[PDB]
C-alpha cells in the first residue's frame, strides 16, 4: 500500500532558487490545508538548501520530487500530481 | 650582587654572535631567510631546506667560522605549521669557541640532502630522524630505521602518534612464540591539563589575530 | 573497630566487602583479605575536646614543622566544636 | 620559484598510509576541532587561545584486580594543538580522520559603566556596595 | 602550490614501475625466506600475503607517495633478506593470535559501544 | 550476569571476558591450551593443582595479573573441588591418565573423579560443567580407558543434567603422546604396527581446534546439556597415518607385522616401569582401535569453528624428530598419504 | 525492557525552545550492557527483517537532515515564518476558553527539583527538596573540605 502519508517541503528562506515555492505557500498553501486537514504538510524550512518535495507513502516509502527553482504555479501542479493518486 | 638569583647575561658575547650573524647572513644571501641571537647568548640560523648542504659546507670550512663538529641533529614536530617537520643542527666550532644553530622545515613528503658528505656523524642521526619522525633524506647510505623493533609501523615521535602505541607483545602459548596485539592498558595513562589559564610571560604576549 | 560481613568477611573502615554473588572473592581464598584495624575514623573519636578561653584557637597538630600546616579554627559557635580539618582534633570555648 | 624536477602533485594530500594507523582508527573516530572554553571556575583567559584536536572517547571499563580505569583505545589522551582553524581542519584530512568544527565563541564585549550603580531613574540602582 | 618536487618519481607511471620490481623482489625469496625461517606456512600463503599487502595500498594516486611505500618496502625486504626479523617479526603479518573481529552491526552492537 | 560479570573490553587480556572458568587438571596438554584461550579473552581461571608448583610455572604468563589463581586440590576429596568451584560460572574437567598410577586406576580418574566434580559444581551452584570424554568410549572395548570413559560421562550426565560433554577422536599437536608416541618408536628396531595396520582407521584432531571448539561451546547458549563429538576433517587408515608421520620426520621407515597376543605382553614389559611408561597395554588396544563415526551426535563444524587437517599442521610436531639432515626441509615436500573416505 | 544511554553517554541532537540544535559528546560510555539509544532500534529492526538504511552515527544524521534540515544546521537558529498562514488556519475551527485558572505545575522551588527520571533518581537533589519543605534543621553536615 502507498496511501499518502505525509508530505514534506524543504525550502530556503531566501535563496532565489526557493523564490518560487514561497510565493506558493503565503498564498495556496492555506487552500489546500483546508482541503487536506489530516495530511501532515511538512514546511522544515532552512537556509541555502535545494528545494525539495518529500512524500511519505505508506509502508515506509519516500519520492524525491525536488522543485528547484519553480515557480508557484508550478509548486502547486507538482502537489496536487502528487496527491492525484489517493494510494 | 644586586641579582644573587637571576642569570648573570653577557654582552659581548651577544655583539660578537651578532656581528657573526650579520656576516654569514650576508655571506650566502640565498639561503639565509632570518637569523637571531636568543637571550642566552645562542645563535640560530634559519635557511631554505635547498641550502642544507652549501651552508653546512661554509661552516664547516670556511676559515672564520671552523665548524668542524656537528653536536646533534634533530627535529621538532610542529602540526600548526604547513611543513610540521623542523630540522634542526647543532655545530660546535672548537678554534673560535662558539656553537652555531642551523635549522631547516620539511613536510612529510619531502626528501632533503643527507649532510653524510659534509658531517659523518650525520649518518647515524639521520637514521634517528627518519625512524622517530619519517623524514626522508636522499643520497643517505643506509637510511634505515635505528631504533623501532623490526617491522614498526608509524613514527613514534610523531605528535600524532600517541604515546602507548598501537600494538603490544606477549608471549602465546598457542603459537609458542611472542606476538604482537593491539594495545590494551591495565590502566589508563591518566592525562592532566594542568596549564594555568592565566598569562605568564607577558614578553612573548603574541599578538592578536 | 572491624564489623565482619554476613557472608563472613571483613569490612575495611571504607566500608568495604565483597558481595555474597561476587565472583572477585577467590582471591581471598587460600590467602588473607589484607585490612587495618586502627579506623582512623574511631580513633579520633576518643581524643578529649579541648577547651581553651579565646575566640580562635591555632592547630598544627603538634611537632611543630613534623605536623599539618597551621590553621586557625573559630570557636564561636556555641553549638558545636570547631575541629582542624587536617588532623580532626576538635576544639571549644567552655561557655565562652 | 624552484626548479627542481616540479611536477603536478594537485590531488590532496594523503600522508595517512604513511603514518602506521591501523584501519580501524582511521574512519571510525570522529574528531573534533574547538577553542576550549574557559574553565568556569577560574577567570583567566590564557587557555581560550588555541584550537584543540581530540578524539571521540570510547569503553572505559574497571580492572577485575583492584580497578583503574582501564581502556584499548590508543586513540584517547592524544589533544593536538593548533595555532588556526585552518591548520586544524587541514591537518584532519590530510591524516584522514572524519571531522567536525566548532567555531571559536568569542565573549561578545560588554559596556559597564560604574555610574550605573547609583541611578535616578533606571533600576539598575543596586541596593548595597 | 600544487606543484612540489619529487621523491623519486616524475609521475605514477614510474612510481608505478618502482612498485613492480620491488613486487618482484619480493615474490622470489618467499620461498627462500619460509625455508631460511621455518616458517610454519606453507610457501603459498606467503606468496599471496605479499600480494594482499601489495593489494590493501591502491588507492594512492599521489608519486610522492608512493616513493614513500616503495623505499619503505624496500627496507622491509632488506630486513627480511638479511635475517634482520625472526619468526615473530615475519609471524607479526600473518594476524594469528587475535580472533576474528566481526563485520556485521549486529555483532558490534552485540559486543560493545564500538562505532 | 553479575554486575561484576558484564563482559567488558574488546577481547583482550584486559579485556573483561566474564567467564570464571575452573579448568581441572590445567597442568597438561589440552589443559594448556584451554587457559591459553581462556587467557587471551580476559577470563579469571581458577586453575586448581596437585603437581608441584613448578609444573604449573608455564601456566602463569597467560594472563592478565590476578586473572590465573592457581589452587591446591586433591582427587579424593571433596573439600578440595568445593574450595576451588565455589566461585565459578563453568566447570571445564580435563582430569585424566593414559596409565594406571599406583594410586590412580582408570576406574578412579575417569569416572569416580569426573563424579565428585559434577556432583559438587551442582552444589555450588555453577551454571555449565564441560565434560571430556574420548570419542571411542564404550562399555565393552577391553581398553580399559575407553570402557571407564563409557561409565563416567553416562554418570556425569546423570549428576549434571546440563553438562555438554566433549568427544574429541584423537588430538595431535606440540606435545600429544600420539604424532609423538609413533615418531619415538624409531628406537625400538622398526615399527611394530598391529597386522601391519591395515584395519585401524584413525581420524585425528588438532588440539587447537579443540581448545576453541571447547571455549565456543562456554559462550554458546545451546552447549547446555549436548554431547559433541570432536574429529579432524580428513580420515586416515592406520598403516598410511604413520607413513605421513615418518615422512614428514624424514626417518627410515620399518612395518613389523607383530601379533596382537605379542603386543598385549611387551605392553605389559613397559607397564612395569614406577616413571611415566612409555606405553601400556590398554595404549596398544587404543592404537589398535578404530575411532568409529557417530554422525547423530554434533560435529566439531557445529560449534562455529573448522577443522584443521593434519597434512596442514604436521612439521609443528615431527621438526623436532628431524634430524640435521631434515631439520630446514619444507612443508610440502611429503604430501598427505592415502585418505579413507571418511 | 532495553537499557538505553544516557544523555551523557551518547552524541545525541537536541534542540531547544528557540529552533537551535545543538549536539552532545560522549562524556563516559553507558554502563553494563546498555547501548545506544539509535543502534538498539537499527538493531532491532535488522533482527525483525525490516532493516533500516542509515548504519553509523553519521548515516542516521544524515537521514536526520532528509526529515528536516534544519537538525544539522548546528548552534544556529533556522528562523521560521509564515505566522499569518499558521494564524489563518487557526481561525478554522472553534474552541472555546474555560473557567480553570491558568495554574503552572511548579508554582514554588519545592516542586522544580523533581521532574524528570534522572533528577528523580538522584540523590543530591532528594536533600534539596527535603530541604525547602522543611527548616534548615534538616540539611546540615560535618562540612569542611
Ligand atoms: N587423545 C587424547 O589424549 C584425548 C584425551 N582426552 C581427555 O583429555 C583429558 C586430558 O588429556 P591430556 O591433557 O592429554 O592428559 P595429560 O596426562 O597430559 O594431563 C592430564 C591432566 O590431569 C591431571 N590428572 C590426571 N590424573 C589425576 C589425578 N589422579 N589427580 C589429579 N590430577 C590428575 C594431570 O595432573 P598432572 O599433570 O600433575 O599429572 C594433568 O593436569 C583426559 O581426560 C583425556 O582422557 C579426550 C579426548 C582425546
Ligand atoms: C615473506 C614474509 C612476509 C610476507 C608479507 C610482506 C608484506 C609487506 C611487503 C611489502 C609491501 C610494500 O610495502 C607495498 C608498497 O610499498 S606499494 C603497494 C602497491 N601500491 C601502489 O603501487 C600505489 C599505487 N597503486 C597502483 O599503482 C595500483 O594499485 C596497482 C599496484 C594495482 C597497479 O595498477 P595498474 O595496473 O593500473
Ligand atoms: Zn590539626
Amino acid at each position: 500500500k502507498l496511501g499518502l502519508r505525509e508530505i514534506r517541503i524543504h525550502l530556503c528562506q531566501r535563496s532565489p532558487g526557493s523564490q518560487g515555492v514561497r510565493d506558493f505557500i503565503e498564498k495556496r498553501y492555506v487552500e489546500l490545508k483546508k482541503a487536506n486537514p489530516d495530511l501532515p504538510i511538512l514546511i522544515r524550512e532552512c537556509s541555502d538548501v535545494q528545494p525539495k518535495l518529500w512524500a511519505r507513502y505508506a509502508f515506509g516509502q519516500e519520492k524525491n520530487v525536488s522543485l528547484n527553482n519553480f515557480s508557484a504555479d508550478q509548486v502547486t501542479r507538482t502537489l496536487e500530481n502528487v496527491l492525484s493518486g489517493k494510494a | 650582587d644586586t641579582r644573587p638569583t637571576i642569570r648573570p647575561r653577557n654582552d659581548v658575547v651577544h655583539k660578537q654572535l651578532s656581528a657573526f650573524g650579520q656576516y654569514v647572513a650576508e655571506i650566502l644571501p640565498k639561503y639565509v631567510q632570518q637569523v637571531q641571537v636568543s637571550c642566552f647568548n645562542e645563535l640560530e640560523i634559519f635557511i631554505h631546506p635547498d641550502g642544507v648542504i652549501p651552508v653546512l659546507t661554509f661552516l664547516r670550512d670556511h676559515t672564520n667560522a671552523q665548524f668542524k663538529s656537528l653536536a646533534d641533529l634533530t627535529a621538532v614536530d610542529v602540526p600548526t605549521r604547513q611543513n610540521r617537520f623542523e630540522i634542526v643542527y647543532n655545530l660546535l666550532s672548537l678554534r673560535f669557541n662558539s656553537q652555531i644553530r642551523v635549522k631547516t622545515y620539511t613536510d612529510e613528503l619531502t626528501p632533503i640532502e643527507s649532510s653524510v658528505t659534509v658531517y659523518k656523524a650525520a649518518n647515524w642521526y639521520e637514521r634517528e630522524i627518519w625512524d622517530m619522525f619519517g623524514v626522508f633524506f636522499a643520497n643517505h647510505p643506509d637510511l634505515r630505521r635505528i631504533l623501532t623493533g623490526y617491522g614498526f609501523e608509524g613514527h613514534p615521535f610523531r605528535k600524532d602518534f600517541p604515546l602507548s602505541g598501537y600494538v603490544e607483545l606477549r608471549y602465546d602459548d598457542e603459537v609458542k612464540r611472542v606476538v604482537a596485539e593491539p594495545v590494551e592498558l591495565a590502566q589508563e595513562f591518566r592525562k592532566f591539563d594542568l596549564n594555568s589559564p592565566w598569562e605568564a610571560f607577558p614578553a612573548y604576549r603574541q599578538p592578536p589575530e | 573497630g572491624v564489623r565482619t560481613s554476613p557472608t563472613g568477611e571483613k569490612v575495611t573502615h571504607t566500608g568495604q566487602a565483597y558481595d555474597d554473588g561476587d565472583y572477585r572473592r577467590v582471591r581471598f581464598s587460600d590467602r588473607q583479605k589484607e585490612v587495618n584495624e586502627n579506623f582512623a575514623i574511631d580513633l579520633i573519636a576518643e581524643q578529649p575536646v579541648s577547651e581553651v578561653g579565646s575566640r580562635v584557637i591555632s592547630c598544627d597538630g603538634g611537632g611543630g614543622a613534623l605536623g599539618h600546616p597551621r590553621v586557625y579554627i573559630n570557636l564561636d559557635k556555641e553549638t558545636k566544636t570547631g575541629t582542624c580539618g587536617y588532623c580532626g582534633l576538635q576544639f571549644r570555648q567552655p561557655h565562652h | 620559484t624552484q626548479d627542481t624536477q616540479l611536477i603536478a602533485v594537485d590531488e590532496k594530500l594523503d600522508i595517512t598510509t604513511l603514518t602506521g594507523v591501523p584501519e580501524e582508527h582511521i574512519k571510525t573516530r570522529k574528531v573534533r576541532i574547538f577553542v576550549p572554553a574557559r574553565n568556569n571556575m577560574q577567570s583567566g583567559v590564557n587557555n581560550t587561545k588555541k584550537w584543540k584536536m581530540e578524539f571521540d572517547t570510547r569503553e572505559r571499563w574497571e580492572n577485575p584486580l583492584m580497578g583503574w580505569s582501564s581502556t584499548a583505545d590508543p586513540l584517547s589522551n592524544l589533544v593536538l594543538t593548533f595555532s588556526t582553524k585552518e591548520d586544524a581542519v587541514a591537518f584532519a584530512e590530510k591524516n584522514g580522520w572524519s571531522f567536525d568544527v566548532e567555531e571559536r565563541k568569542v565573549p561578545k564585549p560588554k559596556s559597564k559603566s560604574y555610574g550605573a550603580n547609583f541611578s535616578w531613574n533606571k533600576r539598575t540602582r543596586v541596593s548595597t556596595k | 602550490g600544487t606543484s612540489v618536487k619529487p621523491i623519486f618519481s616524475r609521475d605514477m607511471n614510474e612510481a608505478k614501475r618502482r612498485v613492480r620490481e620491488l613486487y618482484r623482489a619480493w615474490y622470489r625469496e618467499v620461498p627462500n625466506t619460509v625455508h631460511l625461517f621455518q616458517l610454519d606456512i606453507s610457501v603459498k600463503q606467503g606468496r599471496d600475503k605479499v600480494r594482499e599487502m601489495f593489494m590493501k595500498n591502491a588507492h594512492v594516486t599521489d608519486p610522492r607517495v608512493v616513493d614513500l611505500l616503495v623505499i619503505k618496502g624496500k627496507m622491509e625486504l632488506e630486513e627480511t633478506i638479511n635475517v634482520w626479523k625472526q619468526r615473530t617479526h615475519i609471524m607479526r603479518f600473518f594476524h594469528e593470535t587475535e580472533a576474528p573481529r566481526p563485520t556485521d552491526f549486529l555483532s558490534k552492537f552485540y559486543v560493545g559501544h564500538d562505532p | 550476569l553479575h554486575h561484576a560479570l558484564i563482559p567488558h573490553g574488546k577481547g583482550g587480556r584486559s579485556s573483561v571476558s566474564g567467564i570464571v572458568a575452573t579448568v581441572f587438571g590445567a597442568t597438561g596438554f589440552l589443559g594448556r591450551y584451554v587457559v591459553n584461550h581462556l587467557g587471551r579473552m580476559g577470563s579469571q581461571v581458577i586453575v586448581p593443582y596437585r603437581c608441584e608448583p613448578y609444573d604449573t610455572m608455564h601456566l602463569r604468563p597467560m594472563g592478565d595479573l590476578g586473572q590465573i589463581i592457581f589452587m591446591e586440590w586433591n582427587g579424593k576429596d571433596k573439600d578440595s573441588i568445593r574450595k576451588v568451584v565455589e566461585h565459578s560460572n563453568v566447570v571445564i574437567n580435563l582430569v585424566g591418565r593414559e596409565w594406571e598410577t599406583k594410586n590412580f586406576d582408570f576406574e578412579d580418574v575417569f569416572v569416580k573423579i569426573p563424579h565428585a566434580i559434577a556432583q559438587v559444581s551442582k552444589e555450588a551452584g555453577v551454571e555449565k560443567l564441560i565434560h571430556i570424554s574420548h570419542l571411542n568410549a564404550d562399555i565393552k572395548s577391553p581398553s580399559r580407558y575407553l570402557r571407564s570413559k563409557a561409565v563416567g560421562e553416562k554418570e556425569v550426565r546423570a549428576a549434571f543434567p546440563e553438562a555438554t560433554i566433549i568427544k574429541p577422536s584423537d588430538i595431535f599437536g606440540r606435545e600429544d603422546r600420539f604424532l609423538n608416541y609413533f615418531a619415538s618408536m624409531r628406537w625400538f628396531g622398526g615399527v611394530p604396527l598391529i597386522s601391519l595396520g591395515k584395519e585401524t582407521v584413525k581420524q585425528p584432531v588438532y588440539i587447537v581446534d579443540v581448545s576453541k571448539g571447547i571455549i565456543n561451546a562456554i559462550k554458546d547458549p545451546d552447549a547446555k546439556g549436548k554431547t559433541f563429538a570432536f574429529v579432524g576433517p580428513n580420515r586416515y587408515l592406520l598403516f598410511d597415518l604413520v607413513q605421513y608421520i615418518f615422512a614428514v620426520a624424514y626417518r627410515p621407515f620399518l612395518p613389523y607385522p607383530l601379533p596382537h597376543f605379542a603386543y598385549r605382553w611387551v605392553g605389559r614389559l613397559f607397564e612395569v616401569s614406577p616413571f611415566e611408561p612409555w606405553t601400556t597395554r590398554d595404549k596398544v588396544e587404543r592404537v589398535h582401535m578404530s575411532d568409529m563415526t557417530l554422525p547423530h551426535l554434533p560435529g566439531l563444524e557445529d560449534l562455529g569453528i573448522q577443522a584443521t587437517p593434519l597434512e596442514l599442521k604436521a612439521i609443528e610436531v615431527l621438526r623436532r624428530h628431524r634430524t640435521y639432515r631434515w631439520l630446514t626441509s619444507e612443508m610440502e615436500d611429503v604430501k598427505p598419504a592415502k585418505t579413507v573416505n571418511i | 525492557i532495553l537499557p538505553g544511554a544516557a544523555y551523557t553517554e551518547k552524541s545525541a541532537t537536541y534542540v531547544n525552545t528557540e529552533g537551535r540544535a545543538q549536539q552532545t559528546k560522549v562524556a563516559v560510555t553507558p554502563p553494563g550492557l546498555a547501548r545506544e539509544d539509535w543502534k538498539i532500534i537499527r538493531a532491532l529492526s535488522e533482527i525483525a527483517g525490516m532493516t533500516l538504511p542509515y548504519d553509523t552515527l553519521d548515516q542516521v544524521r544524515s537521514r536526520l537532515e532528509e526529515v528536516s534540515p534544519n537538525l544539522v544546521r548546528y548552534d544556529d537558529v533556522e528562523g521560521a515564518n509564515y505566522f499569518q498562514q499558521a494564524n489563518e488556519l487557526s481561525k478554522l475551527v472553534n474552541q472555546q476558553l474555560l473557567a480553570d485558572p491558568l495554574v503552572p505545575p511548579q508554582l514554588t522551588i519545592k516542586d522544580f527539583y523533581m521532574t524528570d527520571s534522572i533528577s528523580r533518581a538522584s540523590q543530591t537533589m532528594a536533600k534539596c527538596v527535603k530541604a525547602v519543605t522543611e527548616g534548615i534543621q534538616a540539611v546540615e553536615e560535618p562540612s569542611i573540605c
